[PDB]
């Protein structure tokens, strides 16, 4: 009876998205919309249709419908998604100084990113990988070890957070953190 | 509105949209797409097939499955003749019941040419390495066989002379460039009609696909992950359409070679490539909507005011001319809010995009009962700057409105007493 366009939507957080909500009956008792984000209704001269500005969504909401037809209160709901790249990618402090043939431990901190369903991060050398693995956590860590050869001596490390948005029609973003160049010696 | 005159900017859109079809198909693999149908392998058949000029097709040039029939393409459509007699009703899609389609199939489009598609042999296709130039082959069959067909019903199901007038022949290239531009929409997985035979149609196109991107990849390929896209291969179908388009166009060209007008709409017949395929395809259905309706309402008042003539030039209230006439303004009434029907969820889903552009922001992507959402608003929000409507609370614009867009690149001439699809004798 409740009908509501569109569906599933995946916004950038603190944009804007107009829902509507329309109903069968062309009369109803009733018609709005319920979420705890901010609207602003849009006035209209449709009498069964009722339309809605929700500003700066931040994070993910599922409102929902009601109409008052005469043959029983009908709802109908959809599904706000937020995406956003993580805010602070980084690798873990160690110093630039290594001998030859030492056991070394790298973390990459990834604080924020979403959705984390959509998110993985890969520990590179140069433009090689080494692990590749989702986000999970915040911060998600993430942990790889290098024993320490010396033809890599000045080579650049990094990490690099890739959330991809394309099966939901977007692009891919990516971010790449601070290079940590290893000085083998010994 | 419907002051000043405003400018005719359809063609200026599909232009902006076909120069960024172009720029980024060329990034990727563009040129190793380029196809000619004389490149192909059909029936498994190697020898020796004269499809230079394409013009020379046939129904055996063609991987259908079955192929025992005559019939090679239209097999199975239109068995009723109501593709184009004139005022036939538009249907809905099938989908499950929600977020309930406005989206009105035309009549063209039902009984579309495409029994070769939907019946189609993937194997034949790609069994050799060729599947790109043997892909063309079929559809610019499709392309070249309904073209034929639908210049072919359009004169049986209206019953045309032998000098054809020119709103015909312009109402006609309309309908072929309507056609073209559908085909390309399927190529693409742009099309709107979910019915049982288009999905399995869509299951063929993936799998031809999926070696179509192994088949250039003779290393590094530029879709990479372009299976998990939605459509399937957005990119590749993408590109793939512009570089065999003007192509489709060509095979076409061969069934509007013997109508004898050459300007208008018809100008796309000798000369060039039209751009209406780069134009959303939830717009070609509602200028075609106002079309089919507006042809509509002109035979309905011609024959309500044949029997209603009596009683304004001296009908009695309550003779048979007054019964004659009270069916005739109650017919009359009962079709055209059966149209209006329809018409009201196409002008408010027409709304709800418009004003979706102005206030969603950079890298808003929508999915939900219609793939088309992402496509539509992006048409739009390069509209509104164009035309500098982008502040909500605008009506300079005349695309404010859905009426509004019919107004300014819409066709419709032939409504009588009523061009009105904008507001702001029979009782005797
Ligand atoms: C993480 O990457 C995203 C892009 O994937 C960054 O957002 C972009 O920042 C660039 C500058 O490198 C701008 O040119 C773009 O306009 C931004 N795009 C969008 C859609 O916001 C983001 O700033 C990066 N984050 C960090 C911490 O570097
Ligand atoms: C993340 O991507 C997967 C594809 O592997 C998809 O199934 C899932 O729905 C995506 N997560 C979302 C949309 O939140
Ligand atoms: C990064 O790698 C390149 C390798 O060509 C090298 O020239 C550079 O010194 C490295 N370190 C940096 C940029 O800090």
């Amino acid at each position: 009876q409740t009908s509501v366009s569109p569906s599933k939507v995946i916004l950038p957080r603190g944009g804007s998205v107009l829902v509507t909500c329309s109903t069968s009956c062309d009369q109803p008792k009733l018609l709005g919309i319920e979420t705890p984000l901010p609207k602003k209704e849009l006035l209209l001269p449709g009498n069964n249709r009722k339309v809605y500005e929700l500003s700066n969504v931040q994070e993910d909401s599922q409102p929902m419908c009601y109409s008052n037809c005469p043959d029983g209160q009908s709802t109908a709901k959809t599904f706000l998604t937020v995406y956003w790249t993580p805010e602070r990618v980084e690798l873990a402090p160690l110093p630039s100084w290594q001998p030859v043939g030492k056991n070394l431990t790298l973390r990459c901190q990834v604080e924020g990113g979403a959705p984390r369903a959509n998110l993985t991060v890969v520990l590179l050398r140069g433009e090689k990988e080494l692990k590749r693995e989702p986000a999970v956590g915040e911060p998600a860590e993430v942990t790889t070890t290098v024993l320490v050869r010396r033809d890599h001596h000045g080579a650049n490390f990094s990490c690099r957070t890739e959330l991809d948005l394309r099966p939901q029609g977007l692009e891919l973003f990516e971010n790449t953190s601070a290079p940590y160049q290893l000085q083998t010696f010994g | 509105p419907c002051d000043t005159i405003y400018p005719a900017i359809a063609n200026q859109m599909a232009h902006q949209m076909h120069e960024d079809a172009q720029t980024e198909a060329s990034k990727r693999g563009l040129a190793k797409l380029r196809a000619d149908a004389k490149q192909g392998i059909y029936k498994k058949n190697r020898k020796p097939q004269e499809l230079s000029n394409i013009c020379n097709i046939t129904l055996q040039h063609s991987n259908d499955s079955r192929n025992g029939n005559n019939g090679g393409a239209c097999t199975g459509k239109d068995g009723n003749n109501e593709r184009f007699k004139i005022g036939t009703e538009w249907k809905i899609g099938e989908k499950v019941e929600t977020t309930d389609t406005d989206a009105y199939i035309p009549p063209r489009r039902q009984h579309m040419c495409t029994s070769n598609l939907e019946n189609l042999n993937v194997s034949w296709v790609t069994e050799d390495g060729k599947a790109i130039h043997s892909l063309l082959g079929d559809v610019q069959l499709a392309a070249k066989m309904d073209a034929d067909e639908i210049i072919k019903r359009y004169k049986k199901h209206n019953t045309l002379t032998d000098p054809i007038q020119q709103k015909d022949q312009e109402s006609i290239c309309r309908a072929v460039r309507y056609s073209f531009a559908d085909l390309g929409d399927i190529i693409r997985g742009r099309d709107l009609w979910e019915h049982g035979d288009q999905t399995k149609l869509q299951g063929h196109l993936q799998i031809i696909f999926g070696k179509i991107k192994e088949e250039i990849k003779k290393g590094n390929d530029k879709y990479k992950g372009d299976e998990k896209n939605n459509p399937p291969y957005k990119q590749l179908r993408e590109d793939w359409w512009e570089a065999n388009r003007h192509q489709v166009w060509r095979a076409m060209q061969c069934e509007l070679k013997n109508l004898k007008k050459s300007n208008g709409d018809c100008h796309y017949n000798s000369r060039g490539t039209p751009l209406d395929d780069y134009i959303p395809q939830r717009l070609r259905w509602m200028v075609e909507w106002a079309e089919w309706f507006c042809k509509m309402q002109s035979q309905e008042y011609d024959k309500l005011m044949k029997q209603c003539s009596q009683c304004m030039s001296d009908c009695r209230k309550g003779d048979v001319n007054c019964t004659s006439c009270e069916q005739a303004c109650e017919e009359y009434k009962k079709k055209i809010k059966k149209w209006e029907k329809q018409w009201n969820k196409i002008k408010d889903k027409y709304e709800e995009l418009y004003l979706q552009a102005k206030i969603a922001f950079a890298g808003t992507s929508f999915g939900g009962g219609d793939r088309d959402y992402q496509q539509m608003v992006h048409f739009f929000k390069e509209l509104q700057k164009v035309t500098g409507d982008t502040t909500l609370g605008d009506t300079t614009s005349p695309y404010s409105t859905a009426a509004g867009y019919i107004h300014q690149e819409g066709h419709v001439d032939e409504c009588t007493e009523q061009t009105q699809f904008c507001k702001n004798a029979c009782k005797c």
